[PDB]
């Protein structure tokens, strides 16, 4: 039978987790928090504070999961709750601006850490660095393409990879701590800044940093045991993470000071310089390989999401096609590896991100007042695990707070945003609203015969 | 209708010789085209240059230093202590100094050569424990601390005219000593009333470089003339040496771009240091129009900027009644100076000139700063070109990093600059259009790119341009 093959394990769902939400963040730049707190214990603070809110929301999800089994994360949530329009609207943004963007940017930061050590202060050349980006973008879309097993595999080997350099840093900065100095850490929360503005800022940067914990939400279909693996991997990779950064930037602060801290370019490059004598190119290869993780977790994730949209009828339905052996979304991978690819080509696309910093919280609250409407409309539902009401309207605050700070500043770029999240709006009312035998019929000749051409190009049936 | 094929008319179809090549050869394609790209990822790497090392610079090569010469009208009336120049550092913080220049501390009469002993503090001062704490308050705030041993310093004749190897023993034995208490440098002064001068030096050196690397030893003179200062700089070349040789003049911009650039050609580009002085306040030679031009010129040359206390805010000793100008009093609020009351205003003060942004205490806090994080004004490589009559205009540049553009005028009258460079090296060509960081007088905003050739000056102006390496 031509189905998906359930094979994801409670290891693989962790480090699919782990390596999603540890990412180059907690290398390159731990400094908004530092210069919106001003002090080392206050940002520590922050940095506590933000795991906790993302442990309220990992629930949330973990609770949506269980009860609507379905892969997409939030295109299936919204659709069981407001169907439909919205969830056209959350598939075509992610489509559109979301996903190429930061599969591009992740891609183009691991090609700038591969070749660091050769170019210390340099400014490494430009065109050397897409083509390592396309290399690693086409290498991964080939693996997964492959086998299921063999991405799971690399997302376990580059998980080991920067969990171990993470426990490399901070055993050198607990030794250093304990050993003889303690110096930083005795006039702790001295010209702290007790402000509103500060500390919403400090809060909204630590937030960004534990971005990523809804990972196994896109391939809920794939877990062996989804009412128990699910939860659980939740459960096992939030205080991994949580105390990983809150050490991490112990171990940053008890080497270095603030004042070059808040001048460098990467805090993990200049703490590696200050701490290892040699072997300082060993926390740039780390970098890379952390970035090799990530991309390898958010290409599994697109194309789930888009094999979900392929087969809820947006979408065309060559994209919900299943290779015959070796059961794989093989068309799906390819668009989305070439929507990759052609984001490559757009020199500045760090601006970029500055487009869906408003969309992306406002879909995860939207995902999260579904749940909430469906625990009011439908309470009969089969619930695997059902928690308390405290946990989505505390999320649902947080995600109101997440979305009011883009909206006040950088208020440009959020029109911007919603005017990319609304130009599919074409497509909707004129393609997918009005049913088939009355769209025309030229249009539908063609995409059945490049459906089919595609179809004995990749070998692939839809399911059955 | 126009659904897609099922499993079994797929497998019939897509295993005829045809298809089976095409998926083949379609496989071998990408692969070839994978390792191509890898090759030309490969192939452009080993074709990028290089860029230079570091220089691995010590920490009077990455801000200012800040003399205070007499202590007690540093704060003022009964807390002149050691004692009560702990609660100063947060303000000397603000300015980001480096490096701070007590005076002698140590106990000297007068003439007397045999009672004047150079390990014993002055009871007028503190005593041997609170300047432990101050070395130690310091060291947290990141400022190190220079300790003056002149000997004579109270007395018309600094170096005690009638011997000359006794006092030598008591500098020989003070440098081991205070070196151990842990203090980070030290300054003699007037070195030209000392004979033997450059033996003695080079001695000092010695033990102060042997102690560590990270020591510095810092010499002043009262001279002016070249020949001198060149001359106390033969054998020693990492000493950092105070002097009058910028003080003369500079009437005319051409003259201090001659003073300039000849000391650079005839020391061989070495570190050097940058004052006015080695013991007085900038209003001691400048009219105050000046002051703003000459510290954006301090802060801008490749060596190390002394400064003493009051320079920031702009003091002058003679701008109120009666004092000695050699030490006046610094004005930190408007009850600073108790006599004569009332003759002290807002804009001549620490904390009335914090707010204006267009003081004098702003521009010093800026320029400083640029000064300790930019790598070209670390670092870089200076190069002068010539302009029109009576300005100076040069050039910061350390390797790919942002360039610096400094253009002064030192003249009453309007300019237009006209930068004829056509001799800058072709890793700090100039482009059409460069920034702005700040100008001395009011008039523009910065961050706005402006055109080198129109480019209009109004009386007594200096400008921060900024550019990127580029072709
Ligand atoms: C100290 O400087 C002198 C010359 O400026 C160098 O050699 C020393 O010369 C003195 C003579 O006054 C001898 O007492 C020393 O033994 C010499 N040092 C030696 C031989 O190493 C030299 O550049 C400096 N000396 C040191 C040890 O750094
Ligand atoms: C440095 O200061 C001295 C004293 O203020 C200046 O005058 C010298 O004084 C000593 C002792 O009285 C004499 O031996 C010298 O002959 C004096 N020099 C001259 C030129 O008269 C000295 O001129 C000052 N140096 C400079 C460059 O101004
Ligand atoms: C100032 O710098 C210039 C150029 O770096 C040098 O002047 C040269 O001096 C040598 C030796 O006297 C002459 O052979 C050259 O012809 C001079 N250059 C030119 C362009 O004429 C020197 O380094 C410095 N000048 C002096 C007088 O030392
Ligand atoms: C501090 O501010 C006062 C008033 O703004 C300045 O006094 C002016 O000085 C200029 C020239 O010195 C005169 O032309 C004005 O007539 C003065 N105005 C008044 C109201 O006194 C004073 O110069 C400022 N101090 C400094 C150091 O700039
Ligand atoms: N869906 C995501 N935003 N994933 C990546 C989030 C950022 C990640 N925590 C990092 O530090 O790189």
């Amino acid at each position: 039978q031509v189905k998906l093959k359930k094979e994801i394990s409670l290891l693989n769902g962790v480090c699919l987790i782990v390596g999603n939400m540890i990412g180059s963040g907690i290398f390159v730049s731990p400094k908004g928090v530092l210069i919106y707190s001003a002090s080392f214990g206050l940002s520590l603070v922050i940095w506590a504070v933000g795991g906790l809110f993302s442990v309220f929301g990992a629930l949330c999800y973990a609770e949506l999961g269980t009860t609507i089994k379905k892969s997409g994360a939030s295109y299936a949530y919204i659709l069981e709750a407001f169907g439909g329009f919205l969830a056209f609207i959350r598939l075509w943004t992610s489509l559109l601006i979301i996903e190429p963007t930061s599969q591009a940017i992740i891609a183009i930061t691991f090609a700038n850490y591969m070749v660091q050590p050769l170019f210390p202060s340099c400014f490494a050349p430009y065109a050397a660095s897409r083509l390592l980006a396309a290399a690693c973008i086409c290498l991964l879309t080939f693996i997964n393409c492959a086998y299921v097993k063999w991405g799971t595999l690399v997302q376990d080997i580059f998980t080991y990879a920067k969990v171990l350099a993470l426990i490399a840093v901070i055993v050198a900065g607990i030794v250093r701590l304990g050993q003889g100095a303690s110096t930083h850490f005795e006039n702790s929360f001295e010209g702290s800044s007790f402000a509103v503005g500060d500390i919403a800022l400090a809060l909204y940067s630590a937030l960004f940093s534990y971005s990523g914990w809804d990972t196994l939400n896109y391939v809920t279909e794939e877990i062996k045991n989804p009412e128990r693996n699910l939860p659980l991997s939740i459960g096992i990779s939030m205080p991994i993470v949580t105390i990983i950064y809150i050490l991490t930037n112990v171990a940053y602060y008890t080497v270095l000071d603030m004042r070059d801290i808040l001048a460098s370019d990467a805090v993990a490059v200049t703490f590696a310089d200050q701490i290892f004598g040699i072997f300082n190119w060993i926390i740039p290869l780390s970098v890379a390989l952390s970035c090799f993780g990530g991309l390898n977790a958010s290409i599994v994730a697109a194309s789930r999401l888009f094999f979900v949209g392929s087969r809820e009828g947006h979408l065309p339905d060559a994209i919900c096609m299943i290779h015959v052996e070796r059961f794989t979304p093989v068309p799906s991978l390819l668009f989305n590896g070439i929507m990759a690819l052609i984001y490559l080509c757009v020199e500045d696309i760090f601006q970029l991100i500055n487009y869906y910093s408003f969309s992306y919280w406002f879909f995860v609250g939207l995902s999260i007042v579904g749940q909430l409407y469906l625990r009011w409309k439908e309470p009969d539902r089969p619930r695997p695990l059902k928690l308390s009401v405290f946990f989505p309207i505390v999320f649902c605050l947080c995600t109101i707070f997440l979305v009011a700070v883009p909206l006040y500043s950088d208020t440009i770029n959020s029109l911007i945003g919603i005017a990319i999240a609304l130009s599919g709006l074409p497509f909707y009312f004129l393609i997918i609203r009005v049913p088939e035998h009355k769209r025309p019929l030229y249009l539908r000749r063609i995409v059945g015969s490049a459906t089919r051409y595609l179809q004995v190009l990749c070998m692939s049936v839809a399911a059955e | 209708k126009f659904t897609g094929l099922s499993k079994e008319e797929l497998l019939k179809v897509a295993g005829s010789p045809g298809w089976v090549r095409t998926r083949w050869a379609l496989l071998l394609l990408f692969w070839l085209g994978w390792l191509g790209m890898l090759a030309g990822a490969v192939v452009i790497i080993v074709r990028a240059p290089r860029c230079r090392e570091l220089p691995a610079q010590k920490w009077w090569h990455t801000g200012a230093l800040y003399r205070i010469g007499d202590l007690q009208a540093f704060q003022g009336h009964g807390a002149g202590n050691l004692a009560g120049l702990k609660g100063r550092l947060d303000y000397l913080s603000s300015l980001k100094v480096k490096g701070l220049v007590l005076g002698p501390i140590h106990k000297n009469q007068k003439d007397d050569v045999a009672q004047t002993d150079l390990l014993q503090i002055d009871p007028n001062f503190g005593s041997k424990e609170d300047f432990d704490s101050l070395l130690q308050s310091a060291k947290k705030k990141s400022i190190r601390v220079i300790l003056d041993l002149t000997p004579n310093y109270r007395g018309e004749n600094s170096w005690f005219s009638t011997q000359v190897d006794t006092v030598a023993t008591k500098v020989k034995d003070a440098l081991e000593f205070w070196l151990q208490a842990g203090v980070d440098g030290f300054q003699v002064r007037d070195i030209e009333n000392l004979k033997d001068a450059s033996s003695f030096l080079a001695e000092w050196q010695n033990i102060t470089k042997g102690f560590s690397e990270d020591r510095l030893l810092i010499a002043g003179t009262n001279s002016s003339d070249l020949q001198q200062i060149l001359s106390l700089l033969e054998s020693n070349k990492d000493l950092l040496l105070t002097s009058s040789y910028l003080s003369d003049s500079g009437s005319t911009g051409e003259h201090t771009k001659s003073l300039v650039t000849q000391y650079l050609n005839a020391t061989g580009n070495r570190w050097c240091s940058w004052s006015l002085s080695q013991a007085r306040l900038l209003t001691s030679f400048l009219p105050a129009q000046l002051l703003r031009l000459y510290q954006l010129m301090l802060f801008t040359l490749p060596g190390t900027p002394v400064f003493s206390y009051g320079d920031e805010i702009g003091l002058d000793a003679a701008a109120l009644p009666g004092q000695p100008m050699e030490a006046p009093v610094m004005l930190w609020d408007e009850s600073s100076f108790p006599d004569i009351p009332g003759a002290v205003s807002a804009n001549m003060t620490v904390k009335g000139q914090s707010e204006d942004p267009g003081s004098l205490l702003s521009l010093f806090r800026r320029l400083s700063d640029q000064r300790s994080k930019e790598r070209s004004l670390l670092h870089g490589d200076f190069h002068a070109f010539s302009a029109g009559p009576g300005l100076f205009s040069y050039i910061r540049h350390w390797d790919q990093n942002e360039r610096f553009l400094v253009v002064l005028n030192f003249g009453d009258v309007g300019l237009s600059a006209g930068l004829q460079a056509s001799d800058l090296p072709a890793s700090a060509s100039l482009p059409a259009k460069a920034d702005l960081l700040l100008s001395t007088q009011p008039g523009r905003e910065e961050g706005s790119p402006l055109e080198l050739e129109r480019l209009k000056l109004e009386p007594h102006e200096g400008l921060l341009l900024r550019f990127p390496y580029a072709a």
